[PDB]
C-alpha cells in the first residue's frame, strides 16, 4: 500500500525559511522520481521540483529556481524541499508526489504523471501572528432545527470540525473561512436536526486549530430559560 | 520506465 | 510559456456524459494525464498517457486524445463526480505542465432553501462584539441573495457570506451569512432578521428574532 506523509510547512514570515519533508512507505522509492506540486488557494496545479530516483539530478520551475532546494534520502525514504526567501506568491497546499517518467528512444516525446499523491500541507507566508479561535454555539432562540460553532478570528488557516465525535455526520455543513478585514478568518459548521430532539439528544462540535494547538469541545443547544 | 530518471540528456 | 488551455466549468445532468476539453499546439505528440480533485482534497489520477486508466478508478471515467485537443469523458454522471479537473503534459519550455482545471457542475431541479436565523452568544457578547449568522440550507441553483436588517433598516456591507461546494449526494448548496457588530450597536435595536431571494422562492423569506428574548 503506497503511503506518502508530508510535515513541516505552516506559517513563515516573508523573507523566511521553511522546510518539507515527505516519508514515503509500500514501495520501491529507489525506483522512482519524488516531487512536488502546489496549489495556491482556490488557484490551479502547479509543478515546484523533482528529484531523480539514484542519480542525484534535481529540476524546478521557473518560479522558484534559486530558492527552492529539493534533496532526497534513499537510505530513509525521505524527500525534502527546502524553501528559503519565501514570497506571499508561494502561499499554497504542498503536496507531494511520486511521479512515473516513461521509456523514449531519445528525449521530446515524454510521458509524466503523478500516480499517488499525500493529502498535502498548508503554507502560509505572512507577516502576520498566529492566533487561536473562539468558539461560540448557534442556536435558535417548524419540525427542523438548526445548530451549529462560530469558529470567529483565528489565523492561519485551517480549522477541522466534527459533531459528536464524528459519530453525527449526516446534514453537516462545514463552511469555506472567510477573511475579515481584521485580518483574521472565521469559519461556521452547522448542522440540522429534527427540532423534538432539542434538549433530549446533546449536540457538540469538536474544533481543532492545529496551528495554534487549540482543540475546542463547544455544546450547541438553545439558550436556558 | 525511465527506473526513475525524471529527464534523459 | 506552453499553456494547456481547459473552460474554467463544464455543466452536466445526470446520467449524461460530460466532456472536459484540453488545449494545447501541437498536442497530438504529447501525453495527457488526468486528475480529479474533490473539494478538500488531494489529487487522484484518473487518466494516463491519454487513455490508460488506474485500478481504482470507475469504468466510466476514460480518456482521449485526438488531434490538438484532449479528452476527460465521465459516463453517466451522478453527483459525486462534482470535482475540479485537470489536464496535465510536458514541454521542453515548462517540463511538467497543468491545464488551468475545470469545475464539474452538476444540473438538477430547483430547490429553494430552509432558512434560519442565531442570535450572538451571550459568551461572544462579553467580547465587545456580536455576530449574527443566518443559514440558506440545500438550495439550486448556486444564485441567491441574502439581506440584513436591523429594526427594518437595510443592512449594507458589515455582512459577509460564505457558499459550499455542490452537495456530493444531492448536488444543492448551502450558505452561512454573517453580520457583525460592536456590543454597543447589538444592544442599541432590538429586531434581527435576515431576508433571502431565491429562484425557488414565490416571496422573500425573512427569519427573525427579538434580542434578549430567550
Amino acid at each position: 500500500e503506497v503511503q506518502l506523509v508530508e510535515s513541516g510547512g505552516g506559517l513563515a514570515q516573508p523573507g523566511e525559511s521553511l522546510r518539507l519533508s515527505c516519508a514515503a512507505s509500500g514501495f520501491n522509492f529507489y525506483t522512482y522520481a519524488m516531487t512536488w506540486v502546489r496549489q495556491a488557494p482556490g488557484k490551479g496545479l502547479e509543478w515546484v521540483s523533482a528529484s531523480s530516483s539514484t542519480d542525484g539530478t534535481t529540476y524546478y520551475a521557473d518560479s522558484v529556481k534559486g530558492r527552492f532546494t529539493i534533496s532526497r534520502d534513499n537510505s530513509k525514504n525521505i524527500l525534502y524541499l527546502q524553501m528559503n526567501s519565501l514570497k506571499a506568491e508561494d502561499t499554497a497546499t504542498y503536496y507531494c508526489a511520486r511521479a512515473v517518467v516513461f521509456t523514449d528512444s531519445s528525449a521530446y516525446y515524454y510521458s509524466k504523471y503523478f500516480d499517488y499523491w499525500s493529502q498535502g500541507t498548508l503554507v502560509t507566508v505572512s507577516s502576520a501572528s498566529t492566533k487561536g479561535p473562539s468558539v461560540f454555539p448557534l442556536a435558535p432562540s417548524g419540525g427542523t432545527a438548526a445548530l451549529g460553532c462560530l469558529v470567529k478570528d483565528y489565523f492561519p488557516e485551517p480549522v477541522t470540525v466534527s459533531w459528536n465525535s464524528g459519530a453525527l455526520t449526516s446534514g453537516v455543513h462545514t463552511f469555506p473561512a472567510v477573511l475579515q478585514s481584521s485580518g483574521l478568518y472565521s469559519l461556521s459548521s452547522v448542522v440540522t436536526v429534527p427540532s423534538s430532539s432539542l434538549g433530549t439528544q446533546t449536540y457538540i462540535c469538536n474544533v481543532n486549530h492545529k496551528p495554534s494547538n487549540t482543540k475546542v469541545d463547544k455544546k450547541a443547544e438553545p439558550k436556558s430559560c | 520506465n525511465t527506473n526513475g530518471s525524471w529527464h534523459i540528456n | 510559456s506552453y499553456e494547456l488551455t481547459q473552460p474554467p466549468s463544464v455543466s452536466v445532468s445526470p446520467g449524461q456524459a460530460a466532456t472536459i476539453t484540453c488545449s494545447g499546439d501541437k498536442l497530438g505528440d504529447k501525453y495527457v494525464s488526468w486528475y480529479q480533485q474533490r473539494p478538500g482534497q488531494s489529487p487522484l489520477l484518473v487518466v494516463y498517457q491519454d487513455n490508460k486508466r488506474p485500478s481504482g478508478i470507475p469504468e466510466r471515467i476514460s480518456g482521449s486524445n485526438s488531434g490538438n485537443t484532449a479528452t476527460l469523458t465521465i459516463r453517466g454522471t451522478r453527483a459525486m463526480d462534482e470535482a475540479d479537473y485537470y489536464c496535465q503534459a510536458w514541454d521542453s519550455s515548462t517540463d511538467v505542465v497543468f491545464g488551468g482545471g475545470t469545475k464539474l457542475t452538476v444540473l438538477r431541479t430547483v430547490a429553494a432553501p430552509s432558512v434560519f436565523i442565531f442570535p450572538p452568544s451571550d459568551e461572544q457578547l462579553k467580547s465587545g462584539t456580536a455576530s449574527v449568522v443566518c443559514l440558506l440550507n440545500n438550495f439550486y441553483p448556486r444564485e441567491a441573495k441574502v439581506q440584513w436588517k436591523v429594526d427594518n433598516a437595510l443592512q449594507s456591507g458589515n455582512s459577509q457570506e460564505s457558499v459550499t461546494e455542490q452537495d456530493s449526494k444531492d448536488s444543492t448548496y448551502s450558505l452561512s451569512s454573517t453580520l457583525t457588530l460592536s456590543k454597543a450597536d447589538y444592544e442599541k435595536h432590538k429586531v434581527y432578521a435576515c431576508e433571502v431571494t431565491h429562484q425557488g422562492l414565490s416571496s422573500p423569506v425573512t427569519k427573525s428574532f427579538n434580542r434578549g428574548e430567550c
